[PDB]
């Protein structure tokens, strides 16, 4: 069903030893077909197997095979390389210096089903022993737009390599056995259609949106799509809901029209993405917009007036290459309410950077993060000063939409901290993503949150383990709270219960708001007793204020204007 | 090179003397016809040199009741047939017939998308039955309706022997049809010859010249900049990397069966980049301060807006009667058209349809914009002008009477027009015929009213010059360059002097006169009357009485009041 | 290995390395992290 494979963005980085990086590569790419990220094959030794790479069908980024030792990388069922992310700003398929001191590295790279690369180019460098790759022509694979910047070399010296397959045209074979040659689809083909084809017949070529060949002129018999992926077909633009009608001259329901969520076309956008008027599920709307829901689902409309400021956040826009918030970029978050991006609090901001020449982050500037209210993407907090006990910098954090997720799964990750309470006093809804709280030393109040009523999207777990222990916060310094529900509490202070049973006045919860022995008299309204009209005299052992308004009292304070209790 | 096409199904022309003149003003220079290529009631000695470049017809092609010897449509390339004459017909040659059609001479016609052929009742035509219509038709309509007349009543020569197959339209050697579908090999839709190499692109429609897609003879779905394909480039690019939306700089606006840089006037643009005549529901026509308009999404209720004829509320009715006069209550912009049939002023028994009154047209006083045509064929003898439409500013003409006209006057008792504030006729033409009392017909600046090169006045059978010189039917000298509407001085469209209450006057009463008026750049307006008249000086400057150098009785710091 | 111009480029006690086969400056993370500069923690497992 084309299971989602997340991919790796850790280019040329050895994760621990060679065995640990190989186990991480086997654990990351196990039984996944479509890779939305990047296929990075680095540091694979000689005596290991790469059978888990047989199931990868397509990659939506660059394919970086670099610094390896194994003689065979079975990327056999890899069909198309999209190349959405560039390695050296124009390159997608980069095989770079796979050789040991014996100069016997990657002997063969059987990419059998690879027929087309849309974006990016091909770079081959420093391959002493490499069979049946130098005979592959790349005019069939790489399109005519990105043909100028590509360059490669081949130096076969004492490799003891055998002959290619003579039963295939132009001598281009990927391997050495039978039917192991290149299924070329471009040059032995008529120019009577701008798409691909399957043979030399003029009237038997593929659809315009069928990339990497097809098995018929119909769009259903098609291997992969080019821009949008309809259900078992390939289209350029799947139609919107309401089209024209030649009979009633009004809007008509969709015969086959759906929305547009990325590469695929789904019937309904998720509850956090913005539904535009053109029928495409988007993360962020236009630059002159106003994100506000109209009828249930989230939409964006054309803003009027000043249209002051929107925050791109970390990862997209101007701050794409910056990896954490620090003392340089925090001044752009002063008058900011909605984070349309990500927030990374990493320990690089507190230790200082000598490479990018940035000063360390002042811990008093995190109160600027008091100003923001919501996060569309994810939150990754891996750093906090040792003196402050609670994460009070995100007190007004209302909703985390989870549009962008860390490794495609997680949305809230407060890990490796020195806090004793979370203190997220306004976190009421997480629209998408997984929540992990792990690696902390002295953080209890985590198993008493009951996250199942926090998120609404089904199919989401949580990961809370090895934080404090249940027998560690048993002492008198740490308790959830009394008098409130055991649904959730964020800290030891009484303003931290999620659902207070009796009294829910403001952000705090008390014994009772006194209707008999208190000078402020607060009427109960939706289990949240708030202060009534200030010009109402408190009674003696009676109900003083009934509701919101001056017309809900018995005896007025100063003057009586009909039912109203007026000051003058 | 874009014209809108007429809508004359089978009816008689309103004026036979200006019908060929109508076809000359419209169909000249056209290559892409958005509507219908209709040739109805053309007599002999008709200069049809305006038909030698029409290639694309989006609707049907009708040749009806004509007495010409030949119709020069040799450059007719594709007939799309978005609008069909009958239910399943796209090429209808009917009742033509010394007169009658001799030869059709449809050389380049080799593609009909939707519809069939009805050649019937033409006893002068030879080669209507020897045409292989399966070569022209598309694969979807291969079971089309191919009704061909059999009786010819004239024995003529066979085809030219230079080409085989006996598939000719006429008697010339360069006239016989080249097969584009029944000569192909394999699964080729269109091809030049029998070789599989010479097959055409799948988005070519009426053949090609080479195997590429940028050199089709006619294109199947959408053309832009010489490149034609199925999907037109929209204005919204959906980036699937960070899941965002971008304005496309290379996106073109969908116009008919093509994609243009910016589609012209009287074509309302939408958010999807597909401009057309009318906008759908929950959309308001707003002005983009550039001469063109582009409707977008409206507010939340969007309840009431003025509609008219040819719309959702009025479909079957053709005239404005007392039953649909309450719906035009004080609206300044009629969505639709207005038509005053002679049956609208007639009382029909057993129907409860009361005839109109001259005092009932005063609800049309605040009208400023008509999105359709203005058709008037009956007028009472109460007032001889159109002072009930004196505030009408612009006629858009997106809906046309018979597809050709937007200001039609048929047999009235009108003597002068009186359309004072009429400043822009959008589309269509202006037909005036059989008005035996209308003198002021050539004094109107029709060239200043036009916005397209295919627009011209068609006037005939009006009051001649000899009944307008001795009778004194000539207005004042205040109307500049002869641009005059009626004999009164209040109906100059552009006079070189000032304006006193929508009336051109010679000199303002600033230095003289019993009241005092202040001078505008183009107007001349009366201010407060209690300002003191200055005997030989500039008296008044603004509407508030504080800007006088002297006033009448009392001097207060805000202004001068009588009490 | 890498000079002082790339000092502090790598995070979370990952040692800086100089790949002479491609003339590149790279990291070697400790067991548990991920990223180009060893800047992210592997959240799919413990800690
Ligand atoms: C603290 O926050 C800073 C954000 O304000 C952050 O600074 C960023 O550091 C990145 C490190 O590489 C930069 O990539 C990023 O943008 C750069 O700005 C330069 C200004 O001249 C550009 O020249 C530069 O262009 C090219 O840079 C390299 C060159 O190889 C390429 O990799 C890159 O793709 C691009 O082609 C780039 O635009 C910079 N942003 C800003 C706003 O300065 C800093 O790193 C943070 N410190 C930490 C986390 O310790
Ligand atoms: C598709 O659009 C192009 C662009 O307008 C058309 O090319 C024009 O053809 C006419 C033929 O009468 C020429 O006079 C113009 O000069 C051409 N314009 C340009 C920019 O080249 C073309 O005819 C259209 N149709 C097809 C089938 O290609
Ligand atoms: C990979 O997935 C297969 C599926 O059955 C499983 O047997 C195997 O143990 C997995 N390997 C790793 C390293 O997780
Ligand atoms: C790659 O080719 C493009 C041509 O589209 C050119 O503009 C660019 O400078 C080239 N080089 C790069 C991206 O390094």
């Amino acid at each position: 069903e084309k299971k989602v494979c997340q991919g790796t963005s850790n280019k040329l980085t050895q994760l621990g030893t060679f065995e640990d990086h190989f186990l991480s590569l086997q654990r990351m790419f196990n039984n996944c077909e479509v890779v939305l990220g990047n296929l990075e094959i680095t540091y694979v030794q000689r005596n290991y197997d790469l059978s888990f790479l047989k199931t990868i069908q397509e990659v939506a980024g660059y394919v970086l095979i670099a610094l390896n030792t194994v003689e065979r990388i079975p990327l056999e069922n890899l069909q198309i390389i999209r190349g959405n992310m560039y390695y050296e700003n124009s390159y997608a398929l980069a095989v770079l210096s796979n050789y040991d001191a014996n100069k016997t590295g990657l002997k063969e790279l059987p990419m059998r089903n690879l027929q087309e690369i849309l974006h990016g180019a091909v770079r081959f460098s420093n391959n002493p022993a490499l069979c049946n790759v130098e005979s592959i022509q790349w005019r069939d694979i790489v399109s005519s737009d990105f043909l100028s910047n590509m360059s490669m070399d081949f130096q076969n010296h004492l490799g003891s390599c055998q002959k290619c397959d003579p039963s295939c045209p132009n001598g281009s074979c990927w391997g050495a056995g039978e039917e192991n040659c290149q299924k070329l689809t471009k040059i032995i083909c008529a120019q009577q259609c701008s798409g691909r084809c399957r043979g030399k017949s003029p009237s038997d070529c593929c659809h315009n949106q069928c990339a990497a060949g097809c098995t018929g002129p119909r769009e259903s018999d098609c291997l992969v799509c080019r821009k949008f992926r309809d259900e078992a077909t390939c289209k350029d633009t799947c139609p919107p809901l309401m089209l024209y009608n030649p009979t009633t001259y009004q809007m008509d329901v969709n015969p086959e029209g759906k929305y547009s969520f990325g590469a695929t076309c789904v019937k309904k956008c998720p509850r956090n993405y913005v539904v535009t008027d053109h029928g495409s599920c988007v993360r962020a709307c236009g630059a002159d917009s106003y994100e506000m829901e109209e009828d249930g689902v989230r939409k964006c409309k054309k803003c009027e007036g000043p249209c002051r400021k929107v925050c791109n956040g970390i990862g997209i826009g101007e701050f794409k290459d910056s990896l954490s918030i620090n003392a340089t970029n925090i001044k752009h978050f002063k008058n900011c309410t909605s984070i349309s991006g990500d927030l990374h609090i990493l320990p690089v901001a507190f230790r200082g950077d000598s490479f990018t020449h940035t000063p360390p982050l002042d811990p008093q500037e995190l109160d600027i993060l008091k100003t923001v209210k919501e996060i569309t993407g994810f939150l990754l907090i891996q750093a906090w000063p040792e003196n402050r006990t609670d994460l009070h910098a995100f007190e007004n954090l209302e909703i985390i939409r989870g549009r962008t997720k860390q490794h495609g799964q997680f949305s809230l990750a407060v890990v490796s901290l020195n806090i004793t309470s979370l203190g997220l006093r306004s976190l009421k809804e997480i629209s998408d993503g997984d929540v992990i709280i792990s690696g902390n030393k002295n953080l209890c109040y985590a198993n008493t949150i009951n996250w199942k009523k926090l998120f609404g999207t089904s199919g989401q777990k949580t990961k809370i383990i090895s934080n404090r222990g249940e027998n560690s916060c048993k002492a008198t310094g740490q308790v959830c709270h009394a008098l409130c529900s055991p649904e959730g509490c964020w800290g030891p202070e009484p303003r931290d219960c999620v659902s207070c049973r009796n009294v829910s006045r403001g952000r705090e919860c008390v014994d009772k708001c006194n209707l008999l022995e208190g000078e402020p008299r607060e009427f109960v309204e939706n289990s949240e007793c708030i202060q009534c009209h200030p010009e109402c005299l408190p009674q003696a052992m009676n109900i003083t204020c009934t509701g919101r308004g001056p017309d809900n009292c018995i005896q007025c304070a100063h003057y009586i204007d009909g039912p109203h209790c007026v000051k003058t | 090179q874009v014209c809108t096409g007429t809508d004359m199904k089978l009816r008689l022309p309103a004026s036979p003397e200006t019908h060929l003149d109508m076809l000359r003003h419209l169909y000249q220079g056209c290559q892409v016809v958005q509507g219908n290529l209709e040739l109805t009631y053309l007599p002999t000695n008709a200069s049809l040199s305006f038909l030698q470049d029409i290639q694309e017809v989006q609707g049907y092609v009708l040749i009806a009741h004509n007495q010409v010897r030949q119709v020069p449509l040799q450059r007719l390339r594709i007939v799309r047939g978005t609008q069909l004459f009958e239910d399943n017909y796209a090429l209808a040659v009917l009742d033509n017939g010394p007169g009658g059609l001799r030869e059709l001479q449809l050389r380049s016609l080799t593609e009909i998308l939707k519809g069939g052929v009805l050649i019937q009742r033409n006893p002068q035509l030879c080669y209507q039955d020897t045409i292989l219509w399966k070569d022209i038709f598309h694969k979807n309509n291969q079971l089309a309706l191919t009704l061909i007349d059999t009786n010819r009543s004239r024995a003529c020569h066979p085809c030219s022997p230079m080409c085989k197959g006996s598939r000719c339209w006429g008697e010339s050697s360069e006239d016989c049809q080249s097969l584009t579908r029944t000569v192909c090999a394999g699964g080729c839709a269109r091809c030049k010859g029998p070789l599989p190499t010479d097959c055409c692109h799948e988005q070519c429609a009426a053949g090609c010249t080479g195997p590429k897609h940028s050199d089709c003879l006619a294109c199947l779905h959408f053309n832009h900049s010489g490149i034609c394909e199925l999907h037109c480039p929209a204005l919204v690019t959906y980036n699937t990397d960070t899941f965002e939306s971008m304005p496309n700089p290379e996106g073109r606006y969908t116009f008919g069966a093509s994609c243009v840089t910016a589609c012209p006037y009287n074509y309302l643009s939408t958010d999807v980049g597909s401009c057309t005549l009318v906008c759908p529901l929950h959309n308001q026509e707003v002005t983009a301060e550039d001469g063109t308009q582009r409707c977008e999404k409206c507010s939340k209720p969007c309840a009431r807006v003025c509609y008219g004829l040819g719309m959702e509320h009025l479909r079957e009715v053709r005239a404005v009667t007392s039953a649909n006069i309450q719906e035009f209550a004080g609206c300044k912009k009629i969505f639709g058209s207005l038509a005053f049939l002679p049956e609208s002023f007639d009382g029909d028994p057993a129907s409860n349809t009361a005839p109109l009154q001259p005092e009932q047209l005063q609800v049309f006083e605040t009208l400023e914009e008509i999105t359709g045509y203005l058709y008037i064929s009956a007028w009472p003898d109460s007032l001889p002008d159109l002072s009930v439409f004196q505030n009408l500013q612009v006629i858009r003409g997106r809906i046309l009477h018979n597809g050709a006209y937007s200001l039609t006057l048929q047999g009235l008792g009108i003597s002068w027009l009186g359309l004072r504030s009429l400043r822009e006729l959008g589309s269509g033409l202006a037909l005036i015929h059989h008005n035996t009392h209308l003198c002021f017909v050539h004094t109107v600046p029709w060239d200043q009213l036009f916005r397209n090169p295919h627009q011209a006045l068609l006037h005939t059978a009006n009051r001649p010059e000899d009944e307008c010189v001795g009778e004194g039917l000539a207005c004042h000298q205040l109307c500049a360059r002869g641009h005059c509407w009626g004999p009164g001085p209040t109906q100059c469209v552009n006079c070189s002097q000032f304006l006193r209450g929508q009336e051109c006057v010679e000199e303002c009463r600033v230095l003289q006169g019993l009241p005092r008026e202040y001078v505008n750049a183009r107007h001349c307006l009366p201010c407060h009357p209690e300002c003191q008249p200055q005997n030989g000086s500039v008296t008044c400057f603004g509407p508030e009485a504080d800007q006088c150098v002297a006033c009448a009785h009392y001097k207060d710091p805000p202004f001068c009041v009588a009490r | 290995e890498c000079p002082l111009s790339h000092d502090g480029y790598c995070l979370h006690d990952g040692v800086c390395m100089y790949i002479e086969a491609l003339d590149k400056y790279a990291c070697n993370c400790v067991v548990g992290y991920i990223g180009e500069r060893c800047q992210y923690r592997d959240l799919k497992w413990w800690e």
